[PDB]
RNA sequence: CACAUUGCGCCCGCCGGUAUUCCGGCGGGCAUGCCUGUUCGAGCGUCAUUUCAACCAUCAAGCCCUGGGCUUGUGUUGGGGACCCGCGGCUGCUCGCGGGCCCUGAAAAGCAGUGGCGGGCUCGCUGGCGGGUGCCAGCCGUAAAACCC
């Protein structure tokens, strides 16, 4: 009961979840599974990390498949020891990374209406903030007026 | 034995077929041909593997389902929809006199009960259609050619024809038929 | 990597004698009624030892099966001397298909076009590190040993009968 | 003393005699065997033949019922009003593959 | 390049390398006839510096000859002989 | 188990690297033999 | 030898030296001339023009099959493309010269009788349907005998037409053979009892009526001027079915004209049989069909 | 082939005798070693062979003040840098959205966080209903819809 954790790098474009999962269990069994990903935007940054059931099985993939040439990609597939398999590394194994359109979220949210008497108290905060900006601009030498 | 340059092939090409199809969903009708009531002969031949649902489900229900095979289909604006969604798996144009009477005597076929039986008697023909007065094989091809009130169960007693492999040989228009003599 | 390097080397293949001819005949019909210099795949074994020599070449490839092997045994070193990539192939009929012979006991990549200037340099790189390193661990030994039950249940049988009492 | 150069299109788009020229009468050998002719087609064979020879339903059942292929006569004379009724004949490849068959491999004897 | 390298490859002969090779096909040699046809030459520096070209014209054979003396020695030599 | 997982690892190594593709007696076969079609007669008149 | 190059070159990668090799290789799949040059044995096995024409029985019986057959692997589309051309071509021939003399409907197919130089030549044409092929039938054989009769008929109807006077080959239309031509896209050129039966009438076929043994038939016996609909094909006289010039016209059906003249195709055949134009009022549509016999 | 007897064999063709079967005669051929080239082969001698291709508008439609112009079509590898800003929240620190500048081979070592709808899976109650589910090579952006059937 040792199981292995392999990382993969220089992931060519769509060698993504569904596509390792398929290759490495040809090979082998996939306890879990996950390529990394950024929060902002739904791309990835082409690695991976692969915790199999079985160590040696492991040892095998990373052997056969660490200097290949897939797409112009030299992968980097390694074994990672136990020691320093961090114990929160498979966080979102096995799940969905979902795109969230935040811009468009955050452009609905400068459309929905609400009692501006709160971004009045907050129109005094950008007075102090062009009070500011005038102090600022003091060394500038431009006054402008509201 | 599946290799992961296939995995990735497959996942390109499906990722292009996404993109494809949403295009035509927002720019519905996008083909721009003029209105004319004519007939459109569309010939499944061999494309990507894994075909999308929305492409699966046409193909299914223009009984294209195995490769390299024919069917007659009047242009509508809804065909002009699905021929064009379902492009990349098929050769579609513009049927000649010739050619679909080529096709229609020399593999030309009949569903009856759910089995092909082959297109042998003018007896067999008042028994399917004629009730739409469709009295002879040749009454067929005027209706196909000259695509009448009758062409939806017309075609539905035409059974997809099934061609041989080119022997040395979009909308391609009459190059179609060429292709035709050319897979009969 | 034997299927990236004959993708490559594809594009640069030589032309046949059949397309020789058309093109001169092509020239000829044209001065009857100003090019840019040709890329190909080099081959020949004193050619590629030359361009090796002089540090022309980008990429080598060696068939592993060359009879005799005193020709090719000393090119492994000489490029590795030299600083060239290079790498052994099963087949000297297909380094032989490449070119437009039977047989290439090498073939070597000189320049490439701009085209394929970083598909050659990225092969380069794979062949280099993929194989490169693999064969800097294990090409200073010595091979075989391959000894199966057959071999080595003779050689317990001489053991026992050589060293027990006589020789 | 050679030919210019053509462009491949060109050379796509740009790619009989008497057989009895000389001609004089031979003797037979009488080695050869011909293949007689097949025999005239006879008042059975019209789909619109006199009443005398239209025959019984019972024997068209034992017709149809029986296996093939073992008849004295390979067919039964059938009455139709018109070609529209006519169904095109279902053995007609079959018939004239045996005939050739029959001359690729049927032994030919001279009997008196 | 390859002409000089096989030179002095074939001047250094007890060497591993060429021991190795000429004890295999020593042993090729006595299985193969006591004359045969060579195809192409196994040291073809030599072949070619003493005239061999690959045209069609030019053989090779490979031919065994028996060594030792006749005390009385042969005056012509065991290549003559070959 | 163990031995079963080893093996079809290795079968699968194997694939990935080399591809999915890898009466008694003898006589002499029966090869075809060429009829004299000369491109000269030997004698130009028969005796 | 050749075969075995070209398998050489295409598994060596050598696409455009295997296509050169192709062509020299002479593929009846695109060329549609068989595989080998058939002249010396046509030679040496019909020595007299007058055995051609006795063979020409299953000659034409195995072309006109194979006209009309499917393509397959043994005999290729393009092969019975030239097959179809060939016998419309010898069609032709017996329609200019009146040559043919006899014909005859079985449930076997259509049988045609014609004197050809003082010889009797049949052949069958099986109705235009699938013909459904059954068990091992192996094309490679028939296909064989189709590429030998393919020659005997080239060289055939070449002498044919050398002797008529008219020119070979004849000027094929290919759009008007897309357009449906058939026996019509033919225009034959020259070098620089039989025909009055039908030869002072007009006639109609319709929708229902057998096209090319109708228009075989009334083109050898000396009919002129026939009208067809559209959809039966290219080259009608007058393809409107209300055009008042109409003698004759063949209805095989279950706007009735005053000066016109409805009879069902026994008409046809058994006036080519009898040499004499039968009643029309005993040949009349809704009637029991008189007996039809065999000539 | 044969001490060579004017004898005896194999392939092709012809002639004369009742001749498609018999007899006899005639003509051209059938030694070995080796070279070049053909064609047919044999080898648990070697190798390749489950295919990483192209495939958006090389222009269209609608328009205006009639001849030029406009709108549309929406398509981007990732990471890093006490650098310069705008706008939304945060008591505030700060964090997001968009920019400006620089660097890196198609480079790489946890940092994964936004609420939902369909559908899958699963547990209970009386096929139906209520719950969950780091499940969806489906959508969507507060609710919810569409595909779905």
């Amino acid at each position: 009961s040792q199981p292995g954790v392999m990382y993969i790098a220089r992931l060519p474009h769509g060698f993504y979840e569904h596509e390792l999962r398929g290759y490495f269990s040809q090979f082998g069994e996939i306890t879990r599974l996950r390529v990394v990903r950024n929060k902002k935007t739904g791309a990835s940054r082409h690695r991976a990390f692969i915790e199999f059931a079985d160590a040696e099985v492991a040892d095998i993939a990373a052997r056969t498949m660490d200097k290949y040439l897939l797409f112009g990609h030299i992968l980097t597939c390694k074994i990672v020891p136990p020691a320093q398999v961090h114990p929160d590394l498979f966080k979102g194994a096995n799940r969905r990374f979902k795109v969230v359109p935040w811009n468009k979220m955050a452009g609905r949210q400068l459309e929905r209406p609400l009692s501006e008497s709160q971004w009045q108290v907050k129109v005094a905060k950008e007075e102090q903030r062009r009070a500011a900006r005038a102090e600022k601009l003091k060394e500038m030498g431009y006054e402008f007026e509201a | 034995f599946k290799r992961a340059e296939k995995y990735v092939k497959e996942y390109r090409e499906q990722e292009r077929e996404k993109i494809r199809l949403a295009r035509i969903a927002k720019q519905q009708g996008s083909f721009h041909i003029p209105a004319e009531a004519k007939l459109v002969f569309v010939i499944r031949i061999k494309g990507i593997n894994k075909i999308p649902p929305k492409p699966r489900k046409i193909l299914q229900l223009l009984r294209l389902r195995q490769i390299n095979n024919g069917v007659f289909v009047k242009v509508t604006k809804a065909t002009a929809e699905m021929i064009k969604i379902v492009e990349p798996w098929v050769a579609y144009g513009y049927p000649n006199l010739k050619s679909v009477r080529e096709l229609i005597y020399k593999r030309g076929y009949g569903k009856v009960n759910g089995q092909r039986i082959p297109l042998t008697d003018n007896a067999i023909i008042e028994e399917n259609l004629g009730k739409y007065g469709i009295i002879c094989i040749e009454d067929l091809i005027h209706e196909i050619f000259t695509v009448g009130p009758n062409f939806k169960q017309a075609a539905n007693f035409l059974w997809p024809f099934k061609l041989s492999n080119p022997n040395g040989g979009g909308n391609r228009e009459e190059h179609i038929n060429a292709l035709i003599r050319a897979m009969n | 990597l034997a299927a990236q390097a004959f993708k490559l080397l594809n594009k640069y293949r030589p032309e046949t004698k059949q397309e020789k001819k058309e093109r001169l005949l092509r020239e000829a019909t044209a001065i009857k009624e100003v090019s840019k210099k040709p890329y190909t795949v080099k081959y020949g074994l004193n050619h590629v030892v030359g361009l090796i020599e002089n540090k022309k070449a980008s990429l080598v490839l060696i068939a592993n099966d060359v009879d005799p092997i005193e020709l090719v045994v000393f090119l492994p070193a000489l490029c590795r001397k030299m600083g060239i990539p290079y790498a052994i192939i099963k087949g000297k009929a297909r380094l032989g298909t490449l070119v437009h012979k039977k047989t290439a006991a090498v073939v070597a990549i000189t320049e490439v076009r701009s085209e394929d200037k970083n598909e050659l340099a990225k092969l380069i790189s794979a062949v280099k590190e993929g194989y490169l390193e693999k064969v800097e661990d294990t090409r200073k030994r010595w091979g075989g040993g391959i000894m199966g039950f057959k071999a080595q249940k003779r050689e317990e049988k001489r053991k026992k009968s050589l060293e027990t009492a006589i020789k | 003393r050679i030919l210019p150069y053509k462009p491949p299109e060109e050379r796509e788009r740009e790619e009989f005699y008497d057989l009895w020229q000389n001609e004089e009468p031979q003797p037979p050998n009488p080695m050869h065997i011909p293949a007689p002719k097949l025999p005239p087609p006879g008042y059975d064979l019209s789909y619109n033949p006199p009443p005398e020879y239209l025959p019984t339903k019972e024997e068209r059942e034992e017709w149809e019922k029986m296996d093939p292929e073992d008849r004295e006569k390979d067919y039964l004379p059938t009455k139709y009003d018109s070609l529209r009724k006519v169904p095109a004949w279902g053995n007609f490849v079959k018939e004239r593959f045996e005939r050739c068959m029959d001359l690729y491999l049927a032994p030919r004897v001279r009997k008196n | 390049g390859a002409l000089k390298y096989l030179e002095e490859l074939s001047k250094k002969k007890q060497s591993d390398v060429v021991r190795f090779l000429l004890r295999v096909r020593c042993w090729e040699y006595r299985q193969l006839n006591v004359i045969h046809r060579a195809s192409r030459p196994s040291r073809p520096d030599k072949a070619r510096r003493l005239g061999y070209k690959a045209k069609q014209g030019y053989v090779i054979y490979r031919v065994r000859v028996r060594r030792g003396g006749r005390q009385l020695k042969y005056q012509r030599s065991l290549r003559a002989t070959a | 188990s163990k031995a079963a997982k080893g093996a079809q690892a290795k079968k699968a190594a194997q694939a990935a690297l080399k591809g999915v593709h890898s009466s008694t007696t003898f006589h002499r076969p029966k090869t075809l033999v060429l009829s004299r079609a000369p491109k000269y007669p030997r004698k130009s008149i028969p005796h | 030898a050749l075969e075995k190059k070209i398998s050489r070159a295409l598994g060596r990668g050598d696409v455009s030296n295997a296509a050169r090799l192709e062509r020299n290789a002479n593929l009846p799949e695109k060329t549609g001339k068989p595989r080998y040059t058939l002249n010396h044995i046509i030679r040496e096995r019909y020595p007299t023009f007058q055995d051609a024409l006795r063979d020409l029985d299953d000659c034409l019986s195995m072309l006109f099959l194979f006209a009309n057959l499917p393509s397959t692997t043994a005999v290729p589309a393009k092969m019975i493309a030239r097959c179809e051309r060939l016998c419309h071509e010898f069609q032709h021939y017996l329609i200019v010269t009146h040559s043919l003399r006899k014909s005859f409907l079985s449930i076997k197919g259509i049988y045609y009788q014609a004197n050809i130089q003082g010889e009797d030549i049949l052949w069958l044409v099986p109705y235009k349907f699938n013909q459904r092929i059954v068990g091992d039938v192996d094309f490679r054989i028939m296909g064989t005998f189709v590429e030998f009769y393919m020659t005997l008929l080239g060289f055939v109807n070449y002498r044919l037409y050398t002797s008529i006077g008219l020119k070979y080959p004849p000027k094929f239309d290919q759009v008007k053979d897309d357009q449906g031509a058939e026996l019509a896209a033919f225009s034959l050129e020259g070098l620089n009892d039989p025909s009055q039966l039908f030869a002072n009438f007009t006639f109609f076929l319709s929708r229902e009526t057998p096209r090319q043994p109708l228009e075989f038939i009334l083109r050898a016996f000396g009919c002129k001027r026939i009208g067809w609909d559209a959809v039966l094909g290219e080259g009608a006289f007058t393809t409107d079915e209300s055009d008042p010039r109409i003698t004759h016209q063949i209805i095989d059906r279950p706007g009735r004209y005053p000066g016109r003249i409805y009879v069902q195709p026994q008409w046809v055949w058994d006036s080519i049989n009898d040499e004499e134009l039968k009643p029309p009022e005993l040949y009349a549509p809704g009637a029991q069909l008189p007996p039809h016999l065999s000539p």
